[PDB]
RNA sequence: AGCGUGUGCCUACCCUACGCCGGCAGGCGCGGGUAACCCGUUGAACCCCAUUCGUGAUGGGGAUCGGGGAUUGCAAUUAUUCCCCAUGAACGAGGAAUUCCCAGUAAGUGCGGGUCAUAAGCUUGCGUUGAUUAAGUCCCUGCCCUUUGUACACACCGCCCG
């Protein structure tokens, strides 16, 4: 079926973004868009604040791929 | 007191200058790390990550290169680094150290000393390229 | 980049039901007469960032980007951007928008059909106008 | 009636190098490269047909091959006949066709109505 | 001494099957720094058994028409897949590659015999080199077919089948074709 | 018929060049200043020195 | 990168660096080059590295059209080409059927030459990136050799019986 997603932050899904995203061992802009049902730009940009939060390790940054893992 | 050898792929000709120095290996006046296809940085660094920095600590390599493309100039640079160190060890060190370099360089990949001799075939009339032919129809 | 709350989800500008959750530069494209190129120039002339989407825009910056589409020549948008540069009747430089694009090109076409010309008649038969070959192509929708 | 925001009466005495700034680029370039020796003699023929025409009567039809003649605003109302390869077709010049060529008013072909297909 | 992409070593990789030991490359001296080698493996029959199977997977990654020359494109796809594999499993990511190539190739094919429109096949064996050739084909077209109109990139879609073939799951496209290529094979026998 | 018949401007175009031995206008080799037909070049090729090597 | 081309018997017709004016297509001067001397270190395109977009007929795709602007020409209307806005269709990987190909090959990707006042979706060459599979058979389509049947031989598209 067609994909209805959300372009900006929702009140409920922002709770989902802040606690189990550091509990995945693989965080990547095409898994966050599939799990929390968001568009790719929220997955690309909303994740890039968590690097500044110091909560999520940065594994590899590339044009077509971004790989994040949790700390420890 | 100096060496000049050439490496070679399809069209590229990297010509390596080896004199007695300290270990600054430069491609066209820039380091080996900054060479732009960095996906093949290890392809560039194979003859120094193999034989260690200490076998290169007495030389100074200024590689110039022209012709070909990016992949064909990477495979020309690393061939001329190897062929330059081997010729330096033959001309100013003994034959034994040349053998102990050459067996590791050959054991990794023979295209660090022997040129790859395959070049592009010629297009022929009747088709779009060398082997391929135009599509034909019936009746 | 927080949760928005005053989210005008559909913007009703110029009798067009445009998107409100697309980007602010590619939402204005959904009206006739604004492509992807014109909206960028009017948004840079309106001095708004283009990171934002269409729903967080305050109403001052909603009206001030429509009023630079009713008369762009006061804001140094040059003449080579406009939809009709040298008009055939008044010779005025304007960017025709969605309500009057059909209402302008109909008069451009039927102007050529009162004149009984080689192009208005070619439009009137429904055939190809710009000198294409007509033997093998254009078969779709024709009987 | 107007054309680029100026009525026909100022176009009748609009000068040669100033009317050129109202036209489109083919016609502006054509008036820049000049109207040739067999195109001055057509306008003279239309003057000679105009001032001998009766004051309530449009002038007689005049035959031409000049399909490249631009319709100047001093050429309105005349009955010219531009050829189509076979016949001279009767053209009456209206003021709304003052930037076109004369040769887009005699159609050069029979607009096609098909028959039954033979052996394809 | 020789780590693939400078990070993954080869000493703990252990091929299981004896059927594929002489054909599947690196454990010992086929250890390379990069999958790009540009060597004349197609110059003779059986010569491509002696090429590193990372280069095999890279070469079959670029199959479709818009990607047919791009090797530097596919080597970074494999490099980025070898991070996602290690994150989702936690071990060396070369042991999972030989676990996927061991598991995915069929062991009994059917050879086509009939007339124009008539099909009456018959079951034969499968050479282990054709098993290695058809392992990487099913893996790569599973990664290709399940990443086409999808938000998932090719590096995730390759990795999430390269582990699912190692685990022998039937959600992977590779094992879904092997068991049917043996199911229609046993059906004649 | 003096400002006429050879009046039309033949300053360029396909029918201002012709072969230098055929006086024919089609299939013309202007390269290197040959200005021959493609058929009359093939007759006189070995006389000009164009040898067929490969 | 590599192959190339460049002021012409009649013959008008060019490769162009550099400075200025232009969003741009172009316009002015001003030099070089009959060429390994100048364009030219031929500062090509995919490729590579960053930002944006986020599986929807979408920013993919660009057809078809309305206005302008500029070169080529004696002439551009049945659009010569080129530039700028705007419009934004089919198309979701393709049935029966069928083509080409074995290694620097297929395929991708640009570049020169011919045509050329104007001009390449063509062809002819050149590079650049660069594989999968095969190293076999006579099943199909055909070619051929040897035995051999023929009441066939303007020769199976034959000859011939109701
Ligand atoms: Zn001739």
């Amino acid at each position: 079926d067609k994909l209805n997603n959300l372009v900006l932050f929702d009140k409920a899904t922002y709770d989902k973004l802040c606690k189990e995203v550091p509990n995945y061992k693989l965080i990547t802009p095409a898994v966050v868009s599939e799990r929390l049902k968001i568009r790719g730009s929220l997955a690309r940009a909303a994740l890039q604040e968590l690097l500044s939060k110091g909560l999520i390790k940065l594994v590899s940054k590339h044009r077509a791929q971004v790989i994040y893992t949790r700390n420890t | 007191q100096s060496v000049q050898v050439f490496g070679r792929k399809k069209t590229a000709t990297a010509v390596a200058h080896c004199k007695r120095g300290n270990g600054l290996i430069k491609v066209n006046g820039r380091p080996l790390e900054m060479i732009e296809p960095r996906t093949l940085q290890y392809k560039l660094l194979e003859p120094v990550l193999l034989l260690g920095k200490e076998r290169f600590a007495g030389v100074d390599i200024r590689v110039r290169v022209k012709g070909g493309g990016h992949v064909a100039q990477i495979y020309a640079i690393r061939q001329s680094i190897s062929k330059a160190l081997v010729a330096y060890y033959q001309k100013y060190v003994d034959e034994a150290s040349k053998k102990e370099i050459k067996d590791i360089l050959i054991q990794y990949d023979r295209t660090l000393l022997v040129a790859d001799p395959r070049r592009c075939e010629s297009k022929k009339f009747g088709g779009p390229g060398a082997r391929a032919r135009y599509q034909k129809s019936y009746r | 980049l927080v949760i928005p709350e005053k989210f005008q989800h559909i913007l009703r500008v110029l009798n067009t039901n445009i998107d409100g959750r697309r980007k602010i530069a590619f939402a204005i494209t959904a009206i006739k007469g604004v492509g992807r190129r014109y909206a960028h120039v009017v948004l840079r002339k309106a001095d708004i960032d283009l990171t934002k989407r269409a729903g967080e825009l305050t109403e001052d910056e909603v009206e001030r980007v429509i009023t630079i589409m009713q008369n762009p020549r006061q804001y140094k948008i040059p003449d080579w951007f406009l939809n009709r540069q040298k008009d055939v009747k008044d010779g005025k430089y304007s960017q025709v928008l969605a309500n009057g694009l059909d209402n302008k090109l109909r008069e451009d076409l039927e102007r050529l059909k009162k004149i009984r010309a080689h192009r208005g008649l070619r439009h009137f038969w429904g055939l190809r106008v710009r000198g294409q070959h007509t033997k093998t192509t254009g078969r779709r929708g024709r009987t | 009636f107007t054309y680029r925001g100026v009525d026909l009466d100022q176009l009748l005495d609009m000068s040669y190098e100033q009317l050129m700034q109202l036209y489109s680029a083919r016609q502006r370039r054509r008036l820049n490269r000049g109207l040739r020796r067999k195109q001055h003699s057509l306008l003279k023929r239309l003057r000679k047909a105009k001032k001998e025409a009766p004051p309530m009567e449009k002038p007689e039809v005049v035959k031409t091959h000049l399909r490249d003649m631009i319709i100047l605003p001093e050429m309105v109302g005349s009955m010219v006949g531009v050829y189509n390869g076979k016949t001279f077709n009767q053209v009456e010049i209206k003021p709304e066709m003052i930037g076109h060529y004369l040769g887009e008013f005699s159609i050069t072909y029979k607009p096609v109505k098909h028959g039954r297909p033979g052996i394809g | 001494d020789i780590k693939l992409f400078g990070k993954w070593s080869t000493d703990d990789v252990q091929i299981n099957d004896i059927s594929l030991q002489d054909y599947i490359a690196v454990k010992e001296k086929y250890a390379k720094y990069l999958p790009h080698s540009a060597g004349r493996y197609a110059a003779k029959r059986f010569r491509k058994a002696q090429c590193p199977i990372v280069e095999r997977l890279t070469n079959s990654m670029m199959m479709h028409g818009r990607n047919n020359g791009k090797k530097l494109m596919t080597v970074r796809i494999v490099k980025h897949a070898f991070e996602i594999i290690h994150l989702l499993t936690g071990e060396n990511p070369l042991q999972v590659l030989v676990n996927a190539i061991i598991n995915s190739g069929p062991r009994e094919d059917s050879t086509r015999i009939g007339r124009a429109g008539t099909v009456r096949r018959q079951a034969v064996d499968v050479s282990p080199l054709r098993r290695v050739n058809q392992a990487i084909w099913l893996l790569c077209t599973g990664a290709r077919e399940a990443a086409f109109r999808n938000i998932k990139t090719i590096a995730e879609c390759l990795a999430d089948e390269l582990i699912n073939a190692a685990k022998g799951s039937s959600n992977s496209y590779a094992i879904k074709k092997k068991d049917e290529l043996e199911r229609v094979a046993k059906s004649n026998r | 018929h003096q400002q006429l018949y050879w009046s039309h401007p033949r300053k360029f175009g396909q029918g201002s060049r012709s072969c230098r031995v055929c006086s024919n206008r089609h299939g013309l080799i202007r390269k290197y200043g040959l200005n021959m037909c493609r058929q009359c070049f093939r007759q006189y090729a070995k006389d000009i020195g164009f040898i067929k090597l490969d």
